[PDB]
């Protein structure tokens, strides 16, 4: 049944398994192998090994990891241990197999051997991201991780959206709400048709408005409408854009905002129609609560 | 019997069938042997998995 292949490849290219709960992650791990060994037709070799390394990461997340060593042994055969995926995989393997930090130094000089472009730039970009992930745990927690990213970011690799997105997340978590607008604007700049960076760039403006003055509140809510209308224009059943437009227009409640309220209520009742699954429960509550 | 314009209806009594089959078999085996190399090498190296 190739629909399982569709689900697995969507999880793959979205990397949604990172955001999985342990129960659904266990379900993913259990239902992976049956198709992995049963439905072996029409599946290319590259997808075969991509599924293998997804299973490697799922096992490493999971409690038991002897199968992680087994899977790494099976996948070592092609392209050895010089590919960036393999380097990251074995670094994680040595980090978790004994809870020893040593891998970082055997990675560190490796980054200092990649300056001569022996591999692609995405390779040691990914290695830099992983070593920052290592070092934020080596010194358990600090704001300096953002500084590390910035010094790794600004000179070396502006283009990468992921770094700016993590900077914006850290700024939004407890930091300033203003620099996050700049970071999200850049993420919008690199990826033109991102329809979830407009929802975040409207939510951050809404959060910045709730502690502002009345004229600044009006300006920020106007900008939130002008940024949420693009999440409306780039997707129809996008839940968060419609909910945010409805919420801010309800907060204002003007006549043409009342027109937008009627339209957004109709669209949120369309979303909460039972075609969509488990997004009805977060739309209907916001609809019928107030 | 005479053939003023040459014999073009009946093909030949000296047609080289074996050389043609040898050419076809050489092309078939060289394709069948070179396919795994290009497939594995380029598809697994271009994505850097």
């Amino acid at each position: 049944k190739d629909l399982v292949r569709e689900k697995l490849l969507t999880i793959m290219n979205t990397k949604a398994y990172t955001q999985f709960n342990p129960e659904q992650l266990l379900q993913l791990e259990n239902e992976m192998k049956i198709y992995m060994k049963s439905g072996d037709s029409a599946l290319t070799e590259g997808n075969y090994f991509f599924l293998m390394e997804m299973l490697f990461y799922v096992l490493v997340y999971r409690n038991q990891d002897v199968d992680a060593q087994v899977v790494y042994n099976t996948l070592r055969d092609r392209l050895g241990e010089n590919s960036y995926k393999m380097v990251i995989m074995k670094a994680t393997l040595l980090q978790i197999n004994g809870n020893d930090k040593g891998a970082i130094e055997y990675l560190e000089n490796l980054l200092n051997d990649d300056l001569e472009y022996e591999t692609d730039f995405v390779t040691y970009v990914s290695i830099a991201k992983k070593l920052i992930a290592i070092k934020t745990t080596s010194k358990n927690l600090s704001q300096e991780s953002v500084l590390k990213e910035v010094v790794a970011l600004t000179d070396k690799f502006p283009l990468d959206a992921e770094l700016w997105w993590y900077a914006s997340e850290i700024y939004f978590e407890m930091g300033q709400f203003e620099k996050a607008c700049y970071c999200l604007e850049q993420v919008l700049c690199i990826t033109p048709f991102n329809y979830a960076c407009f929802g975040r760039l409207s939510e951050t403006l809404y959060y910045e408005a709730l502690r502002s003055k009345k004229q600044t509140k009006t300006e920020l809510l106007e900008k939130a409408l002008k940024n949420a209308l693009r999440s409306v224009e780039l997707s129809e059943l996008y839940l968060k854009g419609w909910a945010l437009v409805n919420i801010i227009s309800r907060e204002l409640g003007r006549n043409k905002q009342n027109d937008l309220i009627k339209l957004s209520a109709s669209k949120l009742k369309e979303i909460s129609a039972k075609s969509n699954n488990k997004d009805k429960i977060t739309a209907e509550l916001i609809l019928n609560k107030i | 019997r005479i053939t003023p314009s040459g014999q073009f209806d009946l093909m030949s009594p000296t047609f080289e069938k074996g050389k043609l089959l040898i050419t076809i078999f050489v092309l078939l085996v060289i394709t069948y042997f070179i396919r795994p190399s290009v497939s594995n090498k380029k598809l697994k190296s271009q994505w850097l998995i």
